[PDB]
């Protein structure tokens, strides 16, 4: 039903799109492009179409889509810790 | 349409 993906910062970038979010018809971001070279893409476990209930354990909802690509870029940026784990799933969740 | 951000573009 869903997955928790731990993503290592193993290049420069994380290299994800993401659409949709909060006030929309996707209320949780859709991952839309998992780009070649970046850590999403070197990390085995992320896919086109995976949708993002919760970055470090922080859910999502109620984040409009600014807000929700600040977040997980802090979790990128951050020198909190070395990686970032998305829970996702590639269908819908209760 | 759906908004779209590449997360590596934020600023």
């Amino acid at each position: 039903t869903s997955t928790l993906v731990r993503v290592r910062k193993s290049a420069a970038t994380l290299g994800i799109a993401i659409e949709g979010g909060a006030n929309t018809r996707q209320p949780l971001p859709r991952i839309v492009t998992i780009q070649r070279g970046g850590s999403a893409h070197n990390c085995g476990q992320l896919k086109v179409g995976h949708v993002i209930l919760e970055v470090n354990g922080q859910t999502l909802r109620g984040k409009e889509h600014k807000e929700a690509a600040r977040i997980i870029a802090e979790a990128f940026k951050t020198k909190e810790r070395d990686y970032i784990d998305f829970l996702v799933t590639e269908f819908n969740v209760m | 349409g759906l908004p779209v951000t590449f997360i590596d573009e934020v600023d």
